[PDB]
């Protein structure tokens, strides 16, 4: 799965060998237990990192021009009927999301409208589409701290990094109302390697898979 | 209420001395018709971790530095049980000294 | 929350919870174990 | 081939609907399971017991949790006899609008539930007053749950797993259970309650961000390292003191005033803190007793094979019986469940008489629930005893290992035993029921003089020799000529004396002929069960009619038809049926105590002596007066917040009367309906496409009796414990 | 052949004398496998040295002059909360001795990060392994001493020691345990 | 399927295998009864387990044994 790993001293998954990029061994629950679920799997996680992508630097560039709170934007008025506008959302994306289904039914690449793949200038590269998944998983993580910035602290993006940078011993965080659950969180995830490790060291061969409804790992126990 | 050092002292000193000089020859003799030759004797044999620690002891064993048998671990328990004894001894004291009769009357 | 930082309980959280634990978990509970019982070899 | 039963490969291959009910019925039967070995079924045993432990903490954690969540415990430390306790919220979506306004009880917003199982009294008494420190104990408790669950996790491991001979150490197991399980746990137990709760009740807060700046007793150790234990019990609790305040009280942590507290009604804590401490200090004392790597002890088979009576009184005396119970894992827990019964029963017998909680003796319906809960947990557990001793007998016993010992001459005379037990429970049952009968027709006629009233004469010359003076008997202790009575005069006779002579308490009741008779009826009813449990145990392994039952298994249907009938023959059907004797028997005892502390609380005592001599009154006065608030849960003209009471009780009876579709009917007849319907199923249009893949099978005897047992069981514990709940707290 | 470890002559039968400060102190017998010793013997070598750092941060602290004692440290105004301190404190420990693990897994021995043996210096000689599990040992019952010195007297160690050097006869564990109850009240 | 055992008890008068209605039980010759009889099971696989063979042993203890367990499709008597 990579030579680098989630944490150091990790032991890839079997099923988790490394032959597709941005592997880093991270599987507690493992869901991917088959390739074409694998590549699946890959497939939303490229889609929702992308839209994560869109999202993030669309709030920043709205924060950076001054426009209202996005949360808050719902409410705003504008021009168009919002009915009539679902309604051409979901008309326009019946046709794009099919054509985006039949193409990865016929090649698997993520394109757009009638070109699979839409890669008209070609720069690609295996390189491109794994810094591609590292901003798109930063993407996500940064769109669930806004998203969590917005419910607790009530402010923008840019005025979270102001406060951060006007006060960080105590503007965080950990001294929110989310404060010590968020301490808590982190101290089982600190713990959590270490755990897999101690059952690895003891567990020395056998399987020791997890078990779980989502994944058919349980049938070889 | 008697002074808690010179009891707990005396209880102690007289308990040791019947354990060595007292009890000690009817001691080995009741533990050789329980752990002795023909009998009982060990429970295990010993094979792995886990069953090596109902092993006896490495200190419990080796020789009697004392003229008797009277080893530590005999040391220990003879002083537990003056200790006992005198701590009963000056807690019949200190309940009299409270004006409570336990005695019946 | 203030004294009750352990296990902080929203007040909709019987609201949620409920359903999920008479609702969703006996489904996965049902479809696990169904799935166990007539697995063959 | 299935792979569900995996610890059997036998049940695996069974094609039937019976695969899924027998594997799950012999999941945790280790013993019988395939390719098992000793050393790894003691692994799983132990395994399964950190299991048990995690759940156990989990489930003691939620109910902190919930208390500390959707309960009013601050309102019940504010007022305890006023504010009612909760046990957790009522989110019911299939609940109606007049359904969540009758359940807002004890003064709360949403639809909660009230709380009978008695951990508010319990933890008002230990010094917990926030919910703050619930929540702590929550999150402690998972956290201990956690870990249990991991060491059981640790212990299944390579390098890991303790081998046979670990698990087979007699003398260092109980010696270490006894010095620490018990030993300086009940030490911490008593250090934490004169550390918190003895101040807690005095109006001083101890938490863990000062008790190490707050003192228990004001001389500080110098009693302990000194010899002047006299001071801890100096300057007691005066009468005119509250639980919650500081009004009248004093310094003090270990006294033995006895009694109970004039105002919650309940043994004085520092009574209970040199209880624990007692206990402490004698438990590490006797746990410094049997061998280990030092050279001091008792060996457990050196005391069994040297106290062996001469001139034959016992034969071989108690020789060979280490090995016995070494090696026969039911033997122990056979031992251990017997003593864990006898214990809940002493602790059901004795938290009603003496409260150890504040405010418990107040709460009518928690006692009732406590005692009745804990009555019939001990009795089950008494069944699973004598049930897993036949399983020893018939399993795991060696007549050639213990040849001549008091197992082989038990087993010589079994029919001598059964026999006697069979007379004994023959002539209580036979003259019990004869003054039974006779005293109600007496009555029927219109003369209730000419019924016979035995007056207990023993128990209460028993009552009269513990302090009990409304009998008049010239007896000790009750004097005050006598020994007995002078000895601990000034201890704790003044506060034990008064406590047994109020009459408000549920200290040490009077009683009359109708309670002889009913106690007779319970010991008739002990005495039956004792019969067929151990005729059970006994003709476990052989009998006359089938002299090789041990090479079938405990657990078997029947061997046929042949030698006239051998219906129910095995030593699990003795079980069988002695669950419903154990039912009987423990409702019994439960409608007495039920009945009497009823009358006791209404202040009508005299209905009840008067009333509980002749069964018709028991019947009018017990099961048709108090069920009146019962059956109006939900009546059509109101509905009242005795609606899930009512539904229950119905519930009980529907569960009941599924267990007797169960136990009357038998497979045979079964299986030719489903035949039918696999025929209906199989050739109609429009389903044969649907096929199953376990094929129906009829329900197994050995099965049907289980789950007619089980529902049995079921519906008689939920129907009695809806119409005492409903009918005690209608009133009260 | 040993110095041993008390007067009589145990010959101990799992402790040979090879171990880094071995003496056979060993009355129950809980180290008999022999990953179970190295594992422990690991363990006893870290809890020695915090158990000299422990020592050494409360001697400097007391003898820099703080004005929070350091059993009431924990409750004090610093310029990072106690909420902000510990995600951190476990995070980058987590991450330490997760690789401490990973390489002791296989190498046997200790190491701060990548490089196990972890001597700039050198000077890695049997006597000086000998000299830290005993000077370890040493700071874990000093440590020990600390805490009940916090527990009972309620006052600093090196001022513990300045009472036992002033007055040794009223100021030993009689009357810190029985003589002076109101150590609670400012002694 | 089910274990059918017999026994040297059996003296062979040839009427455990009449009243079984499975064909499980056969009769070999032998030499320790004056008929000279011994009942055997080759078909053990077939057998349900009725016990009629049982209801017809006259020996006391019975010569011919049927233990329960280990149930299968023909076992269990089920045409489907
Ligand atoms: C003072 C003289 C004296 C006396 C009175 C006794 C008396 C006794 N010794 Mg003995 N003893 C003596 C000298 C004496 N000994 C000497 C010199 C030695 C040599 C050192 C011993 C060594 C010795 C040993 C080693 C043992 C005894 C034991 C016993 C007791 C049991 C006797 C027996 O065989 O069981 C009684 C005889 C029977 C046949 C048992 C019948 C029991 C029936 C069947 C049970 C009935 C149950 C019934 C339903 C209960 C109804 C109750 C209701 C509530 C339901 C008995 C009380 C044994 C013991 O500790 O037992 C307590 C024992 O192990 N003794
Ligand atoms: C409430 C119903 C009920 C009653 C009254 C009984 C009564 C009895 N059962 Mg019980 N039993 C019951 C339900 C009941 N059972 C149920 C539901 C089960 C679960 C299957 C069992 C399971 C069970 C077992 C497993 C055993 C018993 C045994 C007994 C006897 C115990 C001995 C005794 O108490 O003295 C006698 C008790 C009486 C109540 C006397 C009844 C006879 C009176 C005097 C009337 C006699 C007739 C009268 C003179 C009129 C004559 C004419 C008339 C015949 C037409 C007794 C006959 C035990 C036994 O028989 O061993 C000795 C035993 O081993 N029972
Ligand atoms: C929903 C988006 C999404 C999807 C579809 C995937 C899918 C995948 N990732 Mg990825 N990942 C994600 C988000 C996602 N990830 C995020 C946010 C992070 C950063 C924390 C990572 C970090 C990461 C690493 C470091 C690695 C992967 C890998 C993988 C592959 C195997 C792991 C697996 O089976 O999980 C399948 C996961 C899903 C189908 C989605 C999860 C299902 C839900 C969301 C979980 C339920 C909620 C749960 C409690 C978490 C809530 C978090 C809370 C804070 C909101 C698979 C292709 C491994 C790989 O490349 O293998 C080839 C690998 O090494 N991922
Ligand atoms: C700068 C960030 C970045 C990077 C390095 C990649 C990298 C990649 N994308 Mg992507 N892309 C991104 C953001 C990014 N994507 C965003 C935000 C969108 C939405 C507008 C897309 C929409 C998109 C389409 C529609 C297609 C790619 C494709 C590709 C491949 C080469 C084309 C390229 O470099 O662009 C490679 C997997 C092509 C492909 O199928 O590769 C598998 C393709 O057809 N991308
Ligand atoms: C094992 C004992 C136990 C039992 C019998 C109950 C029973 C109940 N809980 Mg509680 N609960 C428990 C432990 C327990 N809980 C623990 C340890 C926690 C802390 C994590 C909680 C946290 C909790 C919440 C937050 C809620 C309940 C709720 C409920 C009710 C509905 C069931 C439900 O949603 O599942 C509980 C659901 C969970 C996710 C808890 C699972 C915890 C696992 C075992 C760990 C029911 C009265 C709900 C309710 O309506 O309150 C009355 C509700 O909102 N429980
Ligand atoms: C802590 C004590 C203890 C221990 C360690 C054991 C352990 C054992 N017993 Mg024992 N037993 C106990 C208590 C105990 N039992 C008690 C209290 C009883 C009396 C009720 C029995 C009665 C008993 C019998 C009669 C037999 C055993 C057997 C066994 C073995 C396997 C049982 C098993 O796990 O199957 C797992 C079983 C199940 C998962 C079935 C659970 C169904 C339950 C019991 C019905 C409850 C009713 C209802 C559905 C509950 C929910 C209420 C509903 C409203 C939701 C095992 C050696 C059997 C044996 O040795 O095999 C031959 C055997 O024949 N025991
Ligand atoms: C076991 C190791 C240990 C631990 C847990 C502490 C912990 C503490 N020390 Mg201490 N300290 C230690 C070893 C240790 N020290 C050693 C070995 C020395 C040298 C002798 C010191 C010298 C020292 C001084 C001089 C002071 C502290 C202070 C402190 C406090 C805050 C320091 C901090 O985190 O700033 C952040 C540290 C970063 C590296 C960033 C805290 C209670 C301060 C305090 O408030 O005293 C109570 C203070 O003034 N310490
Ligand atoms: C029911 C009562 C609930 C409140 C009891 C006080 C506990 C409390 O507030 O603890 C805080 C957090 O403690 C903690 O977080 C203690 C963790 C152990 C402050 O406690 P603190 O850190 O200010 O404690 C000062 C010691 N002198
Ligand atoms: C092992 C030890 C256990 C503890 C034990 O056995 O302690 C023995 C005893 C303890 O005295 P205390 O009873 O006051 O000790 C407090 C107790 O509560 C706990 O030890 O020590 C002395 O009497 C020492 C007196 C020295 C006097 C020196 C006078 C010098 C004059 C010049
Ligand atoms: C089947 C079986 C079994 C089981 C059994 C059982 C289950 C039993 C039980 C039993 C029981 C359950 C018993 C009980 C007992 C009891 C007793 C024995 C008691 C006694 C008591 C006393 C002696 C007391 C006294 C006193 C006091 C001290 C105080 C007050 C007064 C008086 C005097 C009362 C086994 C496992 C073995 C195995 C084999 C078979
Ligand atoms: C060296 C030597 C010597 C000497 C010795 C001695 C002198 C000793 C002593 C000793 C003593 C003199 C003592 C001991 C002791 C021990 C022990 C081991 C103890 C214990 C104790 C206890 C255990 C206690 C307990 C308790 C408590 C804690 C509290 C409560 C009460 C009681 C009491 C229970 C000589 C010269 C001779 C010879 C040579 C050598």
């Amino acid at each position: 799965a990579g030579r680098e790993m989630w944490y150091p001293g990790a032991t890839p998954p079997p099923h988790l060998d490394g032959s597709m990029l941005g592997d880093y061994g991270f599987d507690p629950l493992r869901l991917g237990t088959n390739p074409d679920r694998l590549k699946w799997f890959r497939e939303a996680e490229l889609m929702n990192g992308r839209w994560a992508m869109a999202a993030v630097v669309g709030i920043l560039f709205t924060d950076l021009v001054g426009l209202p709170k996005w949360w808050e934007a719902g409410a705003q008025t504008y021009p168009i009927d919002n009915q009539t506008l679902l309604i051409i959302e979901i008309a326009v994306f019946s046709f794009l999301e099919s054509k985006r289904y039949e193409g990865y039914k016929k090649t698997g690449g993520t394109g757009f409208a009638f070109f699979f793949p839409f890669d008209p200038m070609g720069m690609r590269s295996q390189d491109k589409e794994l810094k591609e998944l590292k901003n798109g998983r930063l993407a996500m993580l940064a769109f669930l701290g806004f998203a969590s910035t917005a419910a607790v602290n009530g402010q923008g993006p840019i005025e979270s990094l102001q406060t951060h940078l006007a006060d960080p011993a105590h503007n965080n965080i950990f001294t929110s109302s989310v404060g010590k659950e968020s301490c808590v969180f982190v101290a089982v995830l600190s713990i959590l390697p270490m755990l897999i490790e101690a059952n690895k060291a003891l567990g020395k061969g056998q399987e020791s898979v997890p078990l779980f409804p989502w994944n058919e790992e349980w049938e070889k126990v | 209420l008697i002074a808690a050092p010179v009891a707990i002292g005396g209880s102690t000193a007289a308990l040791l001395a019947l354990g060595r000089f007292v009890f000690l020859p009817y001691q080995r003799r009741r533990t050789d018709m329980e752990v002795g030759p023909g009998r009982l004797g060990p429970k295990t044999t010993g094979d792995t971790f886990f069953d090596r620690l109902q092993k006896p002891a490495s200190f419990v064993e080796t020789k009697s530095k004392d003229p008797s048998g009277f080893g530590l671990i005999d040391v220990l328990g003879w002083g537990a049980l003056g200790h006992v004894f005198g701590y009963f001894l000056l807690a019949c004291s200190s309940l009299q000294d409270a004006g409570i009769e336990p005695f019946p009357r | 929350a203030t004294e009750g930082y352990p296990f902080v309980p929203p007040d909709w959280a019987p609201a949620l919870f409920v359903p999920l634990t008479g609702l969703v978990l006996p489904a996965v509970g049902m479809a696990w174990a169904f799935t166990y019982i007539q697995k063959e070899r | 081939t299935k792979l569900f039963p995996k610890f059997s490969q036998g049940l695996a291959q069974d094609p039937s609907t019976r695969r899924i009910w027998y594997g799950l019925a012999t999941a945790h039967d280790f013993e019988s399971h395939d390719g098992m070995t000793e050393e790894n079924l003691y692994q799983k045993i132990f395994a399964s017991h950190f299991g048990q432990l995690a759940i156990i903490f989990l489930w003691t954690s939620g109910n902190l949790f919930h208390v500390a969540w959707q309960g009013n415990f601050e309102q019940w430390v504010t007022d305890p006899i006023h504010v009612r306790p909760i046990a957790h919220a009522i989110w019911d979506p299939h609940f109606g609008q007049p359904a969540v306004e009758a359940f807002t009880r004890g003064g709360a917003s949403g639809p909660v539930n009230i709380a009978t199982s008695g951990v508010y009294q319990w933890w008002y008494t230990i010094g917990l007053r926030s919910n703050q420190e619930l929540y702590v104990s929550s999150v402690f408790l998972a956290l201990v749950s956690a870990v249990f669950l991991f060491a059981g996790w640790l212990h299944l491991q390579p390098n890991f797993q303790p081998s046979l001979s670990w698990f087979k150490d007699a003398e260092s197991r109980l010696n270490h259970h006894l010095a620490g399980l018990f030993g300086v746990s009940s030490l911490a137990w008593t250090g934490h309650l004169v550390h918190v709760a003895i101040p807690e009740s005095r109006g001083q807060h101890v938490g863990w961000d000062n008790f190490l700046s707050v003192l228990p007793h004001p001389q500080g150790l110098t009693p302990f390292w000194s010899g002047n234990w006299a001071a801890y019990a100096q300057n007691p609790d005066t009468a005119s003191h509250a639980f919650g305040t500081a009004d009248g009280s004093g310094t003090a942590i270990l006294t033995f005033l006895g009694g109970f507290h004039p105002q919650t009604q309940s043994l004085w804590l520092s009574d209970m803190a040199h209880h624990h401490l007692a206990i402490a200090v004698l438990f590490i004392v006797a746990g410094h007793m049997y061998r280990t790597n030092f050279g001091i002890g008792h060996r457990l088979e050196a005391i069994l094979e040297a106290h062996t009576p001469p001139a034959g009184g016992l034969g071989a005396g108690h020789k060979g019986l280490f090995h016995t119970v070494n090696n026969s894992l039911h033997f122990q827990l056979g031992l251990a469940l017997a003593s864990v019964g006898t214990i809940t029963s002493l602790v059901a017998q004795h938290m009603y008489s003496l409260p150890p909680y504040a405010y418990l003796a107040v709460d009518f319906t928690t006692q009732a629930s406590l005692y009745t809960h804990h009555q019939y947990i001990a009795g089950f557990i008494m069944c699973g005893a004598f049930a897993h001793g036949a399983i020893f007998f018939i399993r795991d016993y060696d007549p050639e290992q213990n040849k001549g010992n008091v197992l082989a001459r038990v087993l010589d005379h079994k029919e001598a035993i059964i026999s006697h037990l069979s007379w004994v429970s023959l002539f209580l049952g036979f003259h019990t029921l004869g003054l039974y009968v006779h005293n109600d027709v007496v009555q029927a006629f219109g003369t209730p003089e000419k019924q016979i009233l035995i007056e207990p004469v023993f128990a209460q010359w028993i009552q009269a020799a513990q302090g009990k003076s409304l009998y008049g008997f010239d007896l000790l202790l009750a004097s005050s000529s006598s020994p007995a009575y002078s000895a601990g005069q000034s201890l704790w006779l003044p506060g034990w004396l008064e406590a047994i002579n109020n009459n408000q308490n549920s200290l040490f009741l009077t009683i009359g002929p109708g309670d002889f008779l009913v106690h007779h009826a319970i010991a008739l009813g002990l005495h039956t069960t004792t019969l067929i449990l151990v005729k059970g145990a006994l003709d476990a392994r052989g009998s006359k009619l089938m002299p090789d039952k041990k090479d079938f298994g405990y657990s078997f249907p029947c061997d046929g038809p042949g030698r006239g009938g051998t219906c129910d023959i095995s030593a699990y059907d003795a079980f069988y049926l002695a669950v419903f004797w154990m039912l009987n028997t423990i409702g019994w005892v439960t409608f007495y105590w039920h009945w009497k502390h009823l009358t006791l609380w209404q202040g009508n005592v005299s209905q009840f002596d008067e009333s509980s001599t002749y069964l018709m009154g028991w019947l009018r006065d017990y099961l048709w007066l108090n069920s009146s608030q019962l059956i109006n849960g939900y009546n059509p003209f109101g509905m009242n917040s005795l609606s899930v009471w009512a539904w229950t009780f119905l519930f009980g009876h529907l569960v009941y009367a599924t267990g007797f579709m169960f136990l009357i009917s038998w497979r045979g007849y079964w299986q030719e309906l489903i035949e039918t319907l696999v025929w209906a199923h199989e050739k109609t249009p429009l389903a044969n496409l649907v096929y199953w893949k376990d094929k129906p099978v009829a329900l197994s005897i050995v099965q049907a009796r289980l789950v007619g047992l089980a529902h049995f069981s079921v519906g008689y514990i939920f129907t009695y414990a809806a119409f005492l709940i409903a009918s005690t707290a209608g009133r009260f | 052949n040993r110095p041993l470890w008390l007067p009589d002559v145990i010959p101990p039968p799992h402790l040979n004398g090879t171990l880094p400060g071995d003496s056979g102190f060993d009355p129950l017998g809980l180290g008999l496998n022999e990953e179970r010793l190295k594992w422990y013997v690991e363990a006893e070598k870290m809890n020695g040295r915090w158990a000299m750092m422990a020592v050494t941060g409360i001697m400097g602290q007391e003898l820099l002059g703080v004005p929070v004692k350091w059993f009431e440290a924990g409750a004090a105004e610093y310029d990072l909360p106690v909420q902000a301190q510990v995600p951190i404190l476990f995070l980058v420990m987590g991450f330490l001795e997760t690789k401490r693990f990973q390489g002791f897994r296989e190498t046997g021995t200790s190491g701060f990060i990548n490089s196990y043996p972890f001597d700039p210096v050198g000077l890695n000689s049997p006597k000086h392994a000998v000299n830290e599990v005993k000077n370890g040992r040493l700071a874990m019952v000093a440590f020990v001493g600390f805490a009940v010195q916090a527990l009972v007297t309620r006052t600093q160690p090196i001022e513990g020691l300045q009472k036992h050097l002033a007055d040794p006869f009223g100021k030993n564990i009689t009357y810190y345990l029985t003589h002076t109850p109101e150590v609670i009240a400012g002694t | 399927a089910h274990v059918v055992k017999i026994y040297d008890t059996c003296i062979g008068c040839t009427q455990c295998v009449r009243a079984c209605p499975l064909d499980v039980l056969e009769m070999v010759p032998w030499d320790g009864c004056k008929a000279a009889q011994m009942a055997s099971s080759p078909r053990t696989e077939d057998c349900v387990g009725c016990k009629r063979c049982e209801t017809a042993c006259p020996t006391d203890f019975l010569s011919v044994r049927v233990y329960l367990g280990n149930e299968s499709t023909r076992s269990l008597g089920l045409a489907y």
